[PDB]
């Protein structure tokens, strides 16, 4: 016989045929998968008795299970069992409610806003419902599916419950987003941005997916804050990093400004630090899971040897501050230091007028200060070989993985900043945003800017093709800007950022994947031209999409401050260099887009940063952001199982993808890189990477770190993220 | 690990 | 370690077929010379060409001057210093004879009782006793040592082969069986407390735990609330979770589902209950603990070992004449072997129990197009071992005719006309429906008129030696690989699975399973009938799992599901290393 | 090793 | 260790002199009466003056109702396993009584002889013997082995 413990508390017999006609739906377009596989092995699992929802997750687990390169279906399968099985969990049946209906439940449960039923009307939701294809749930990936029910879905995390699928999600995203639109454009907006979002051409973040239509505002997960040379300054910064990370953003922290130890901060760099990591850390499971910053400083800081080596594992617990990453700040007089084989000097910021605010800003002045300096055997200095200093840096990359890398005058000479007044003098965790800040002198300091960056990106594997991008960027842009209004402020002087300057940095997923499918390649220069022609029209109809924003809503306060506002473009100040690694010409009109610019500003100051990904990537079963791909196999652990995905289209693909560890090197990948920042706004999360095994002796050569580094710079990469090394 | 022999003459022929 | 040989000179004395016709023509010596050269004859021919398998004792020592052939003993011990020291003496003369030993030691009082100083030192000393006749005191010697989850000192009994930790809480050189019934899974179930309990303080309780589950659920739940009872509380959850910790760090603390081997038994609990097992965990039979080594009241169970080889029969109605002539050649040597012990002596003069099992099933399985891990095999395996126990009883039925019951036969179930498929965990009904086709009902009443000459027929007992003669995969084991490979001084030798040519793909190797569902249904399946217990293995693959780390909820479930299907005891856990 | 989580609810269902 | 006393409560119940008057009591409680309080008396002096020592044996549990005295027994054993189990089963019935043991093992045959395997592992067994009545198998139980 074999019995079934019913939903509650009820037995029935076990339904047999249900199960194998739940597969059968399942399997409808699939190939390679086998029904009576998945049944076997779940079946054998069955007790009489077990739990109506447990039958569901073994089966479930079973599909998942058989997962692999060979039948890359499995990834479907599976997750049309979990669609399935959450459909049942949310509603007790398969259809999902009118939305309305759902809306109003939701409401009641305190589990959406209420302002959606203030701001719509009933036959307004009766409408949008019109939009929503719930079957384009059956287009995720198994992966995408835990993730969303991880991570997105609105749910009681005590119990349990799931409360939502994700076409609803996708539909009060936008409803929220679009909320104060007109009338006569608003519900228009409200179906196209679904259509992208639900289709996977445009991706957000995971604080938007999982709060926008939930009684939250904290959306913010990206901050920048600027330390200045004082005691309050040290404790606002402080301040502001425990309220932000508290709310789950990640940090980047400037206190290259910190003056060193001995100086007439008598105690120097570290033990500030220190506090910044427990200020980073304060809301983390036991001091450390969790909370996350990079902090930055200038490469001839005086105390730069001792904060060069804070990650490493052997020391003394006073010499060390490990649980945040660095950023080392570098500009060309640096490096000319190390291609000549000379000294570079050694100072602490409080000894030197003008040396700081001049290595940021203004080159000519950064050398003429510089030498002047160095001559002058008053000031208080030290004198280091360029290539030691140099080689300690990169032997703490090396090992660490997370020393990484600014070059300061290509964050300002090409950029939609003015240096002369609002430098960028930072970057963020990740090492792609490049905005401006200033030093707070209290928490609550009006005076004070601390960066923040709306993000999101567009799916380069969804999109047939690049005029596509007009309508995304309209989208995209719109959506965000939006958000910026919408979302909560617990630090004043962030709030003037966001509201100043109106940033936003949209990026890209999936570029592997368009590659292959393209039929070039990262290694040796066949993508060269594609990503010239492809990063020109992301940059194009961002601007285009802000610039249209500003004649219907305003220009940003503060565009005035923006490269962008004396009629300048990226096209203008890009590195020369990258002239001799494409001829791709232009295709858009950049002419008419600088005078439109010049007369009409642009609603925001930034539009495009190239970030990681992982979360947003596995949604759409993308590649994640620039990046090739370790394997064409990817795995995670988790409670339900080993979670697999495949590369989207492995099956005709698998030729034309060059996976990671297939590079010979890093030099084509940094072309491309150098090529993509022709266009961005603020920067890129660029990896290097090295196999030890390609290398005599298994090891790494320095000479090698080091060329890398100067083609980088040569290219005008602005930043280096993580340096992977292969253990294998 | 990693070959911390550095070339400095081959360096000084890159052009920033 | 077969053929007669010269040990010392290196001198080989005999081949195979002069093995195999006098360890025929022994065994049926007493019988009528009108019968007697025919019943050498198919003996010779079933053993040589491999249908019967015996172990080797019975292989090396049948022909020769020796009559030691006792490989597996049993001994209960009581709560005294007479029968801890007569067990001891016990244990000692049948190792120098080289049997493994199950040691019933449940019953010796905990630490702290008005014995004073506890189990251990005592359990250190059956240790001592178990290695008294091994090379450095290590190499050799074996045995598994019992007691209940609820006794006082468990939890520091549970750690007593864990590698870290004071020499004086540790006995590594032992094996563990931890018995367990329905009461103790429930608690574990329903998330609430055991309560541990010195035997000693707990009257009938002891008892109880084994004959008669209400008894026990009754005796034990007024000793919970009698507060003048020294006893102590523990969470089942974390009790449970220890004892699978170390069950899966050592792979060796069995388990005994004590109220399985006394539900569903050819013993009546009342009377001769079943409280323990042997080494290899698959031999189920009474015991009584003994006042002296020559105590005449005592019984020491011993139990004489073949197996069927499942993949030399063409059908299964040649198991009635192979059953006919493997009954009668045990029960021949029953009468043949010495006895070092007068309480051994008695159990097997009593009872005469046999334990016939099985070798070459993963083969046999192959061969038919089944498989352990899909539930494809379940009908088959129904079918398979209804034949066998069957077969078995039906010979052991007609040996009584000829020649009487045993002395002991009316303490069995089989006495009252109660049957194997009268008393079986009855969830078995949900994972098989194939029907019985031999005539139970016939079988039932000539049992009752004519009693068996033996008390039990069947176990299913590991092999590695007897299946190697054969070329046939061990007891009812999946072959970890298709080639097995063993250390000589003579260089490396390789065996591979038979048909290994025509068969490969429909082979599943052991590590090709998804999990322990199948195998372990296949063994509830296999339990319907077997009247002792089965040698069964769980199995777990890191890297099937989540950061490679085998969860406790998956080895809790395997532990319910095997007891859900009636599963008696749980020997090996195997941990695939890579 | 192995991981010695118990979800002790998953196992309240399971019929002895 | 001497006065007779409540080991789970802590009360004492005798002092010293009742002990010393008892145990020559006790002793000497056989004897004619024309004799036996003589005998009684002059023990007494003797052990109460310190001139005369016992064992803590017999000053803890003479004129109790224990009649286990012995502390010291000697156990020699033979070359074969049913003299190995004889002298095993003496020590620990022994040992239970907190008795030293003195074994002599000497005669148990070596190492590879026609006890093939060996002294070491019967010796082994002697040592649980003698720890089996010990705290954690370790305090308490003592033995010379010869």
């Amino acid at each position: 016989n074999l019995l079934v413990t019913k939903r509650d508390g009820s037995t029935e017999r076990i339904n047999l045929d249900k199960i194998h006609r739940v597969l059968d739906w399942a399997a409808e377009g699939l190939h390679n998968v086998s029904i009576s596989q998945v049944e076997l092995r779940s079946h054998i699992q069955f007790y009489d008795g077990i739990k109506t929802s447990d039958i569901h997750e073994t089966i479930i687990k079973a599909a998942a299970d058989l997962i692999s390169r060979d039948a890359p279906d499995y990834q479907y399968l599976a997750a049309r069992l979990a669609i399935f099985h959450l459909r049942k969990k949310a509603y007790g049946q398969f259809e999902p409610p009118a939305l309305y209906d759902h809306v109003v439940k939701m409401v009641e449960m305190g589990k959406y806003d209420n302002h959606l039923l203030e701001d719509y009307t009933e036959e307004e939701f009766k409408q949008m419902d019109t939009f929503i294809d719930h079957d384009r749930d059956m287009t995720f990936s198994y992966a995408a599916v835990k993730q969303l029910e991880g991570k997105y879905l609105v749910q009681n995390r005590v119990t349990g419950e799931i409360y939502e699928s994700a076409q609803f999600l996708y539909i009060l995203v936008a409803a929220c987003l679009f909320s104060n639109y007109p009338r006569e454009t608003r519900l228009q907006y409200v179906k196209r941005f679904y259509d992208a979002v639900s289709t996977f051409k445009i991706s957000l973040p995971t604080p938007i997916m999982s709060g926008v239509r939930t009684p939250t505002r904290q959306f913010s997960s990206c901050v920048l804050i600027e330390c200045g040379d004082s005691l309050d300054s040290i404790n606002a910064t402080s301040s502001a990093i425990v309220k932000y990370v508290s709310q789950r953003a990640g940090i980047g922290i400037n206190a290259g400004r910190i003056r060193a130890l001995g100086s007439p901060f008598h105690t120097g760099c570290i033990p500030f630090y220190k506090h910044f990591q427990t200020a980073v850390k304060s809301c983390s499971q036991g001091g450390v899971r969790g909370g996350a910053a990079t902090l930055f400083y200038p490469m001839w800081h005086l105390e730069v040897e001792s904060l060069l080596v804070l990650k490493n594992n052997r020391g003394v617990e006073g010499n060390r501050v490990r649980h945040m990453d660095y950023g080392v700040q570098i500009n060309k007089l640096m490096y000319t230091r190390l291609l000549k084989g000379e000294d570079i000097t050694l100072f602490s910021p409080s000894d030197v007028p003008g040396l700081y605010d001049a290595f940021f800003a203004d080159q000519e002045e950064f050398e003429r200060l510089y030498t002047k300096y160095e001559k002058d055997d008053s000031i208080r200095k030290q004198r280091v070989k360029a290539v030691e200093l140099f080689s300690l840096m990169m032997q703490e990359r090396a090992s660490t993985g997370r020393i990484y890398i600014q070059n300061v005058d290509h964050c300002n000479t090409h950029s939609p900043f003015d240096p002369a007044i609002a430098p960028v003098r930072q970057s963020n965790l990740c090492l792609e945003i490049a905005l401006p800040t200033k030093p707070l002198n209290d928490v609550n300091d009006e005076n004070g800017e601390i960066a923040l960056c709306t993000l999101s990106a567009f799916n380069l594997g969804a999109i047939n093709n690049l005029d596509e991008l007009e309508e995304l960027a309209i989208l995209a842009v719109r959506a965000l800007d939006a958000l910026l209004d919408y979302q909560d402020y617990p630090i004043p002087a962030a709030k003037r950022g966001a509201m100043g300057r109106r940033t936003l940095g949209i990026g890209v997923i999936n570029f592997a994947y368009y590659l292959a499918k393209h039929g070039k390649r990262y290694s040796d220069g066949s993508a060269n031209n594609l990503t010239h022609k492809t990063f020109e029209a992301i940059q194009y109809y961002l601007l285009k999409a802000s610039n249209e924003l500003a004649k219907e809503q305003g220009a940003c306060p503060w565009f005035n401050e923006t490269t962008y506002a004396k009629g300048i473009l990226p096209i203008d100040t890009y590195k020369k260099d990258l002239d001799t690694i494409a001829n791709e010409p232009l295709h858009y009109d950049w002419e008419a887009l600088r005078e439109s610019i010049k007369t009409h500003g642009l609603r925001n100051s930034t539009l495009s940063a190239l970030m990681p990904s992982e979360t947003s990537s596995q949604i759409s079963n993308a590649t994640n952001g620039i990046e090739p791909p370790r394997g064409y196999v990817s795995i995670k652990a988790s409670k339900d199982g080993i979670l697999r995905q495949v590369v989207p289209d492995y099956e005709h693909l698998h030729d034309a993808y060059e996976l990671l560890w297939e590079m010979p090197g890093n030099d084509g990948y940094l072309q491309l890189v150098g090529i993509m920042q022709k266009f961005i706004d603020q920067s890129i999360s660029a990896n290097t990477n090295y196999d030890p095994s390609r290398f005599p002796s298994g090891k790494v050569p320095m000479q090698q770190l080091l060329k890398d580094l100067l083609t980088a710079y040569k290219f005008g990469v602005k930043t280096l993220y993580y340096q992977n090394t292969r253990d294998g | 690990q990693i070959d911390s022999e550095v070339d400095t003459d081959d360096l000084s022929n890159f052009q920033l």
